[PDB]
């Protein structure tokens, strides 16, 4: 019907994960706190992963959202990490992290929902033992 | 890079500004505050053609028609024409803001959106829509709160102005993150917030 | 529609040929600055006596605004405002302070305001407490009529505008002239619980009221139920116009029950209400309890099914002063209808119902022998010749039925008119120039062969004379056509036919070249 108004021609598409090892993949919600109005508000859902490098070897924790496939979460791992249960809800998980999703580095505290339960833990135990990980190798 | 003035129209209180908020935050504005004038917000996709920009002029429903606010669709390039699935009444307007929108900017790629096809008690249906027959437009149902079919409009603009009938949305070109920073001196102020967060349940329905 | 009439009386009551109404309606201009707005301000100090001010379909800005609040300041005798869509463009930083100062210039003018309108203004909660401060003051006691359709409100600005509806009853009733509301109009708001029911317990408050339309507000039935039994308290309800919402079986329950007990409702509009033809059973029991006046009664795109529509149907034909009924849209079969068509003809009105259009259940003589225009061209120039050649001019019978063929062919192309001229003057010339060819005898055939004249045995006539009648035409006015038969083709050509009738132009273009002659 219309007639094209912009050629463009086709490009290599590069994604920051041929170079990782994937040692966590599963389907949640994630939720960033909102200061100014104090209530959560949802940041995306999609597939949460916990990528680590190996030469580098640093632990990277990032997600890209359902269908638009945009990058919702993406920071790194330290050990002043602070992962723990939220009280309210069930098999949900809260953090703070210096998020570099958008345009730049923002401090947020990111809550995110699992399925069931022991998706939740095995989550919680693999953050763990990244963390113990990094901390030993001191 | 390559921007596409969009421009979304649609009667008040159907979904464009929650519609253009789920795409550029995720999130899910369930508060009606009606939006004023004309906000642009511009939305980056990425697809196996490079990236592209989305320039989104989302309107104000509530005003009426008119020269007065044609400076909304000066050159524009797409357009999307959002009414309510649950509501007949917002889309009998849906022939007015087609036409307002061929009288500035004759002939270009117009997507109709019903909007809110995830409640129960649906008014208009699947066969009670002839409209879009009768133009050549392309009809999709969204929802903004379940996510269903809310990047098909989109698509759909953009392989028709790209030219390429096969484009399709590739996941990302995501990098590593710079390095880590901190500031001892908010540090703190930012666990007061963790001490708030979890006194607050999560809006789940 | 008597809805229509009334109207059109209600406007009629309101023109006057002084002193009156001043509009700006329909003219697009951008108050964009405060001398931008001088010939508004202007010509608003030039006015007598003014009771009405229209500034739809403008767009003031803020520094309009003070200029008009400061100019309105001086006019105390105003009692209405139409400021319906006079905003379009402006953003948020813009419309709270315009109708901040637009509401203190009427304030300390010290108005009355009967109306108040203020519909298309894309206000929201903002735009609420703009003009919240308008509402409460003095300045609105007398209101009687406050139409916000399509201001865009929500949740936020309907508990805002109930909030000060109230506070603004409870200041009149203490100054001694209680508030006393008659039409409210607050469509397309999406006040869809929490505003509906906070404007529900506003109208309790008030016992006042007339009409109420609050069409297109996604309201449910938890807040349906609460608008009506707000509209119980009322007894005055003359219009109930909630058009497309979602009353499901509960609140249309809900509101038969309040049906019950009014006796004054004349419309009652609840299409697509989704009513599902349980609460159209509720509803044809209530009207059939006793509702006299009623006028209108739309229940379109309900889903309603077949019986329901029949029980609604025979409560509704008691009424005496029914004018309008809607059932288009509801599921009723084919067969349905005339069912419907038949139960109500069996009553007086028998067309009061609307339409129900939308229900679900070498070659010269090879050319002579057919001529055709282009195969005399391929002749070339030796047509001129070919064709006087090959025609015997001895008997003016052949040379008749020569000119005739080559005449058949005319066309006012210039190229092959100019060969069948040429052809016809060589053939003429030749045939002229004989001691033994009589020319009257050739005259003759020629009148008899294009059906002007009889003969003697009955010789086919030709159907179009456009051609031969212009070859003749040209013929007339060479040398050797002799100066004694312009008589005869005079007088044939002027005699009356219907062969010639049919070429009005070639006949009066020959007559005019005889009369030249
Ligand atoms: N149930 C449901 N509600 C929705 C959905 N999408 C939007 N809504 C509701 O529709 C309302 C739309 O609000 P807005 O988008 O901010 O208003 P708008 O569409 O810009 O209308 P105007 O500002 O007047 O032009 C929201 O308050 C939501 O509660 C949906 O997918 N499902
Ligand atoms: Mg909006």
């Amino acid at each position: 019907h219309f007639e094209p108004i912009v050629s463009l021609p086709e490009v290599e598409v590069k994604s920051g994960e041929e170079d990782e090892e994937i040692l966590f993949k599963e389907r949640a919600k994630l939720y960033r706190w909102d200061r100014d109005v104090s209530q959560w508000k949802e940041r995306g859902v999609g597939d949460i992963k916990i990528l680590w490098h190996t030469m580098k070897n640093y632990y990277r924790i990032l997600m890209r959202r359902d269908q638009v496939f945009k990058v919702c979460a993406n920071h790194v791992i330290t050990k002043t990490m602070e992962l723990k249960p939220l009280n309210v809800s069930n098999n949900a998980l809260v953090w703070t992290a210096s998020d570099y999703a958008d345009g730049e580095a923002k401090v947020e505290q990111l809550a995110v929902r699992f399925k069931t339960k022991e998706v939740a833990d095995c989550f919680k135990k693999t953050f763990e033992e990244c963390q113990q990980n990094l901390m030993k190798l001191q | 890079q390559v921007q596409f003035k969009l421009v979304l129209v649609g009667d008040g209180g159907t979904g464009k500004t929650t519609f253009v908020k789920r795409h550029l935050t995720g999130e899910f504005e369930k508060k009606y505050v009606a939006t004023l004038g004309v906000e642009v917000h511009p939305l980056v996709f990425h697809t196996n053609r490079g990236p592209i920009k989305f320039n989104v002029w989302d309107t104000a429903g509530l005003e009426k028609f008119g020269g007065l606010r044609d400076g909304y669709y000066i050159q524009a390039q797409c357009a999307i024409i959002m009414f309510d699935v649950t509501s007949r009444v917002t889309y009998k307007n849906v022939p007015n803001w087609h036409r307002d929108l061929v009288r500035v900017c004759e002939n270009i790629p117009i997507v109709l959106c019903g909007n809110k096809v995830d409640i129960k008690d649906r008014k208009v249906k699947a066969k009670s829509i002839v409209f879009h027959r009768k133009k050549n437009l392309q009809y999709y149902d969204i929802s903004a709160k379940s996510n269903y079919n809310f990047e098909k409009p989109f698509l759909w603009l953009a392989r028709k102005l790209i030219g390429d009938p096969n484009l399709e949305f590739v996941a990302m070109p995501a990098l590593a993150p710079p390095e880590v920073v901190m500031d001892p001196a908010l540090a703190a102020q930012y666990e007061h917030d963790l001490e708030v967060a979890q006194t607050t349940a999560l809006p789940d329905e | 529609a008597s809805e229509d009439i009334a109207k059109l009386a209600e406007t009629l009551a309101k023109t006057q040929v002084a002193g009156g109404q001043l509009s700006f309606k329909g003219k697009s201009l951008k108050l964009n600055t405060a001398e931008d707005a001088k010939d508004v301000i202007k010509e608003i100090e030039d006015f007598d006596s003014l009771e009405a001010l229209r500034l739809e379909g403008n767009t003031v800005g803020v520094e309009a605004a003070r200029v008009i609040a400061k100019a309105l300041e001086k006019k105390s005798e105003l009692k209405r405002c139409h400021w319906s869509d006079m905003f379009t463009g402006r953003l948020r930083t813009e419309i709270p302070p315009a109708l901040i100062s637009l509401g203190e210039g009427l304030i300390t003018a010290g108005a009355q305001l009967v109306e108040l309108d203020l519909s298309d203004n894309a206000f929201g909660p903002d735009g609420v407490q703009g003009f919240e401060a308008l509402l409460k003051s003095s300045a609105c006691f007398t209101l009687q009529e406050l139409k916000l359709n399509n201001c865009g409100m929500g949740i936020g600005g309907g508990k805002i505008l109930a909030a000060a509806l109230t506070e603004c009853h409870r200041k009149s009733s203490a100054q001694g002239k209680p508030l006393a509301l008659k039409v409210f109009v607050a469509g397309r708001n999406r006040l869809e619980n929490d505003g509906a029911t906070a404007l529900a317990e506003a109208f309790r408050v008030i016992g006042t009221l007339e009409e109420v339309h609050m069409p297109q507000n996604g309201i449910n039935h938890p807040g349906i139920t609460a608008l009506a039994q707000a509209f119980a308290v009322n007894p005055l309800l003359r219009v109930i116009n909630l058009n497309d919402n979602t009353f499901t079986e509960k609140g249309a329950v809900a509101m038969a029950e309040t049906l019950k007990t009014l006796r004054q409702v004349e419309v009652i509009n609840f299409g697509d209400c989704l009513v599902r033809s349980k609460g159209a059973v509720a509803i044809a029991d209530a009207i059939r309890g006793g509702l006299p006046k009623l006028k209108e009664l739309n229940l379109s795109f309900c889903e309603i099914k077949r019986d329901a529509a029949l029980a609604v149907a025979e409560a509704m034909a008691d009424k005496a002063e029914l004018e309008k009924l809607d059932l288009n849209g509801n599921t009723l079969g084919e067969e349905g209808c005339e069912q419907l068509q038949e139960v109500l003809e069996g009553f007086n009105m028998a067309k009061v119902l609307a339409s129900l259009s939308d229900d679900e259940d070498a070659d010269v003589s090879t050319f002579l022998a057919f001529p055709s225009p282009e195969k005399l061209l391929r002749l070339g120039p030796k047509s001129s010749v070919l064709i006087a050649q090959q025609t015997d001019t001895s008997d003016p019978e052949k040379v008749v039925s020569a000119f005739l063929k080559v005449s058949s062919v005319f066309k006012d192309e210039a190229t092959v008119r100019m060969a069948v001229q040429d052809a016809v003057d060589a053939l003429m010339q030749k045939a002229f120039n004989s001691s033994s060819f009589n020319s009257n005898t050739f005259l003759t055939r020629l009148l008899v062969h294009m059906g002007l004249l009889k003969s003697e045995d009955k010789v086919k006539a030709i159907a179009n004379l456009y051609g031969p009648l212009m070859a003749l035409n040209h013929m007339v006015q060479q040398d050797y056509f002799p100066k004694a038969l312009a008589p005869l083709l005079l007088a044939f050509v002027t005699k009356p036919n219907s062969a010639l009738e049919s070429c009005s132009f070639a006949r009066h273009s020959l007559l005019q070249t005889l009369y030249k002659v």
